[PDB]
């Protein structure tokens, strides 16, 4: 996963 | 007064036990320096297809005497395509006994996520925008911020303890250094973006070979692997050995076989004679399927995740800007001092 924006 | 806060690790993620509610609802949420809101999965939330995001806690506000419904539309999207939508509102959050009033959250409705996340990031970050980028709603107190305002913590600041590959468990520590978990002294790094939390990183070394690179790179616990720009990956991808692999109309990645060695380490070096190592062990990450995926992919923003980050000691100043870094130290020896 890859957390913001 | 320091915070410990357990961090489970899930495999991909670190997640941690907190509460919301006047009524304790117990919510397991991603520890994110990568994003600055906290969302919680609504106990009515439609999940995305194929998504069991309903077997980490929900949240019922119904059942909560201080929740309160702001007015105003939540939306977020991460780095990995995942989403989630909902309303922003307000609650009492407990983290490891210690609460805080009237936090401003989002209740989630519709999510793409496994579970909710904890956003620790910078005020500056939150996602306070819709689709186009038109700001709907004010830059508010996120929760380290609210920690530091009602007196629970000094600075807002926290400290970084994935522990190792195999650990079921690391700590987050709010206001607070555990001081026997690293060798050396912490070397204090300047944050390099008003937005994100990144340092220069001068160079990584590979296999015998310096890399010069002198860009910034987020230190995000909320990813898996590293990502760095594409002509660097692949510097990195030709010593490795790692093969680009396409998988949508827009996505590459690159795969290595499963029965790689992994002896050897990948040196990490930073401003001021910083220099975390890493074991090559975490650059062959397993799939379900039996192929592999390398522990460095090519993305135009640079992100250390955990892979990086568990051989770190990190300790994170958002008011003085700074993250101070060492070589992590396992132990279970415990010395915390505030900060």
């Amino acid at each position: 996963v890859v957390f913001a924006f | 007064d320091s915070i410990s806060l357990s961090l489970i690790n899930e495999g991909p993620s670190y997640a941690s036990k907190v509460s919301v509610g006047s009524n304790k609802q117990q919510q397991t949420v991603i520890i994110d320096t990568g994003s600055s809101d906290f969302w919680v999965v609504d106990s009515n939330a439609q999940c995305g297809k194929g998504v069991d995001c309903k077997s980490s806690g929900t949240f019922t506000p119904s059942s909560s005497s201080s929740y309160k419904n702001l007015g105003a539309a939540f939306t977020i999207r991460y780095g990995d395509g995942s989403t989630s939508q909902g309303t922003w509102g307000k609650d009492t959050v407990t983290i490891n006994g210690v609460s805080i009033t009237g936090q401003q959250i989002a209740d989630v409705t519709q999510t793409s996520v496994d579970q909710g996340i904890l956003g620790i990031g910078y005020t500056s970050n939150e996602a306070v925008y819709d689709t186009s980028g038109r700001q709907t709603t004010p830059n508010y107190d996120n929760v380290p911020v609210t920690l530091k305002k009602q007196g629970k913590i000094r600075t807002n600041a926290y400290s970084l303890y994935l522990n190792s590959p195999s650990a079921e468990t690391g700590t987050i520590i709010f206001g607070g250094v555990d001081n026997a978990k690293y060798s050396g002294k912490l070397v204090a790094e300047q944050v390099t973006s008003s937005q994100a939390l990144t340092i220069s990183l001068a160079s990584v070394n590979l296999k015998g070979s310096s890399f010069s690179f002198g860009d910034g790179a987020l230190l995000d616990s909320g990813t898996t692997l590293t990502y760095f720009p594409s002509d660097f990956a692949a510097q990195l991808a030709d010593k490795a050995g790692a093969r680009l692999v396409q998988v949508a109309r827009d996505q590459y990645l690159y795969f290595i076989d499963c029965n790689t060695d992994t002896s050897g380490t990948t040196v990490f070096n930073f401003g001021n004679g910083a220099k975390i190592t890493v074991p090559n062990t975490e650059y062959v990450y397993q799939n379900g399927d039996g192929t592999c995926l390398w522990g460095i992919q090519p993305s135009d923003d640079t992100i250390l995740g955990d892979n990086f980050l568990r051989h770190a000691y990190l300790l994170y100043n958002l008011d003085a800007n700074t993250i101070s870094i060492a070589q992590v130290k396992y132990t279970t020896d415990s010395s915390i001092s505030a900060v």
